[PDB]
């Protein structure tokens, strides 16, 4: 069974959880070409290993930066996490090693650009679309949630497309094993569970009202709760008031109410059924689940991609050169990267 | 129309994460 699956799943990961892997490349090993993406922590760029020749994102984090914004835990889970874990929609992570300035992790590089970047062009998927991609990221948090993981920054920027036209999660920098409760405000305004705002202390279901807005967006081509600034989001959200398009199903309108569901007590995903009320929604009824965990469903859209290291499908940022110091910066707060 | 209004609004491009 998929119970089965998950217990396998399980020792896996905390053999990797216990032991971490470390230090596994340096940075002349890799031809460093673009900047694919740019975040409020670090940047990723599309890189060359040279020895293999192959292509791979490194995120650079800057350790200094990492230690001003109060990230250092959070950084610490990330690399954790991210070697530990493995299923099909998420990233690989390679490689990883740190310097005197900075922290490297050298990732799958993945070809067909952020969700955000089609979404915004195309306006808004298709429901058939959306549930495509909504079906791959219900079975990664089942997967994560199964390994106590909560992930914590699901939006378009963070869900790279692949060749295959497939989701690989990126961006794991509020990951967090936890069982029981947790505290921290983080994400993505927009994303925000209510319980976040309100500085409640929350769990697992947070990811889910997350999966709540992401149908929605990708359905509508706009998130159900925007405004100008941030604090005029977290107003409507805690407000519990959302409106549908018109051109949603009856269906979709029905898993959405349930996933934006304010009270956290009668929210899909966090009730005894667990992940399977959403699974046995009638929105996913078309859905075979083990066709799209094996990737043996047509994809809606495949990105064109002209050969290895294309960049077409990403943005143009400015560059900054990679400087790194004589001296070691934050030598103790970083040991265990 | 809110499309409309989400178009014409401050946040339509990438959204980075807050924090403490
Ligand atoms: N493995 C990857 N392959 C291709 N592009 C990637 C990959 N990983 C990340 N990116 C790109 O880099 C961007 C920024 O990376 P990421 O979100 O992980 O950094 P960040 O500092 O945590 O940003 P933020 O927290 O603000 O979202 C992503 O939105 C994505 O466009
Ligand atoms: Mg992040």
């Amino acid at each position: 069974s998929v119970k089965e699956f998950l217990a396998k799943a399980k020792e896996d990961f905390l053999k990797k959880w216990e032991n971490p892997a470390q230090n596994t490349a340096h940075l002349d090993q890799f031809e460093r070409i673009k900047t694919l993406g740019t975040g409020s922590f670090g940047r990723v760029m599309l890189v060359k290993h040279m020895e293999t020749g192959n292509h791979y994102a490194m995120k650079i984090l800057d350790k200094q930066k990492v230690v001003k914004l109060k990230q250092i835990e959070h950084t610490l889970n990330e690399k954790r996490i991210l070697q530990a874990v493995n299923f099909p929609f998420l990233v690989k992570l390679e490689f990883s090693f740190k310097d005197n300035s900075n922290l490297y992790m050298v990732m799958e590089y993945a070809p067909g650009g952020e969700m955000f970047s089609h979404l915004r062009r195309i306006g808004r998927f298709s429901e058939p679309h959306a549930r495509f991609y909504a079906a791959q990221i219900v079975l990664t948090f089942e997967y994560l949630h199964s390994l106590d993981l909560i992930y914590r920054d699901l939006k378009p920027e963070n869900l790279m497309i692949d060749q295959q036209g497939y989701i690989q999660v990126t961006d794991f920098g509020f990951a967090k094993r936890v069982k029981g409760r947790t505290w921290t405000l983080c994400g993505t305004p927009e994303y925000l569970a209510p319980e976040i705002i309100l500085s409640k202390g929350y769990n697992k279901a947070v990811d889910w009202w997350a999966l709540g807005v992401l149908i929605y967006e990708m359905a509508a081509g706009y998130p159900p709760f925007f405004a100008d600034q941030p604090i005029q989001i977290y107003e409507k959200i805690v407000s519990g008031k959302v409106r549908f398009p018109s051109h949603f199903s009856s269906d979709l309108k029905d898993l959405l109410r349930n996933l934006l569901q304010v009270d956290l007590t009668k929210r899909f995903g966090n009730l005894k059924n667990g992940v399977n009320d959403i699974k046995n929604h009638k929105w996913f009824a078309t859905t075979d689940w083990i066709a799209i965990y094996q990737r043996k469903v047509e994809a809606p859209f495949i990105p064109k991609f002209k050969g290895p290291g294309d960049t077409s499908n990403f943005d143009d940022y400015e560059e900054e050169e990679i400087r790194v110091s004589i001296n070691e910066k934050c030598g103790k707060e970083f040991s265990e990267f | 129309t809110t499309y409309a209004d989400f178009i014409a609004s401050g946040r339509t491009g990438r959204r980075n994460a807050i924090h403490d």
